[PDB]
């Protein structure tokens, strides 16, 4: 299930991201393989083991 | 004003070829030419007869 | 290790504001456009008068 | 005699990948240790306006 | 006479390599275009989006 806790702590790169059909419409049709949407803030990321 | 050729071409036999017709009856064109390239090792001929 | 969490939590705050501050301006674009729709009678009414 | 005029052979064309316009669709890279790797990946992050 | 077989065999390798070295460039042209066809939905699908 990948390592989603890492991705929001690891530094990234801002890129333009134009594409068709909204963004929830694209990710919500599982066009991407792995995904992890959540509608609030995520408590789960600060833990490390 | 087309620059057409003004004279018919010609193809006189090389004297060394005359022995080859006496042999197995075959005047390969420019027998002197092939002899040089085989010694130099060069593949392609600069221009066929 | 722990100091990254003090920094990463602060970026989580600033990104919440940059989304909200953008969200505020778009609402003024939205509700004002919603107002003009209620003051915009259909053209066959406007032309008849 | 059965004369045989000089033989001919075609010249090879020199196609290249970078010279082709199909290369514009690719960002070609060399990587000598490619045999060892199993899978690559690129994680993405999108917060919705 | 013996040298001719040496000069011929040395060019047999140069043709055996460049016939394949030229083929290696075309295969990257072919396998890359083969991949795009797997990422090329028919136009009416993209048009609906």
């Amino acid at each position: 299930m990948e390592n989603w806790s890492a991705l929001e702590l690891l530094p990234k790169v801002g890129i333009p991201t134009d594409f068709l059909t909204h963004v929830k419409t694209s990710a919500g049709e599982e066009m991407f393989e792995a995904l992890r949407i959540y509608y609030g803030d995520d408590p789960e990321r600060y833990n490390i083991h | 004003t087309v620059s057409a050729p003004a004279t018919y071409g010609n193809f006189v036999l090389s004297p060394e070829n005359a022995v080859t017709a006496i042999s197995y009856h075959s005047i390969l064109a420019d027998f002197n030419s092939y002899k040089a390239h085989l010694t130099s090792g060069q593949p392609h001929l600069p221009n066929d007869s | 290790l722990d100091k990254i969490l003090n920094v990463e939590a602060m970026h989580t705050v600033l990104r919440a504001l940059k989304n909200t501050a953008d969200a505020m301006e778009r609402g003024l674009i939205h509700s004002f456009l919603q107002t003009l729709l209620r003051k915009a009678p259909p053209y066959f009414v406007v032309q008849t008068l | 005699f059965e004369a045989i005029f000089g033989t001919f052979c075609n010249r090879l064309e020199w196609v290249y990948f970078l010279t082709s316009g199909l290369a514009a669709a690719a960002h070609a890279i060399k990587f000598h240790d490619l045999n060892k790797l199993t899978t690559g990946k690129m994680l993405f992050h999108v917060q919705v306006p």
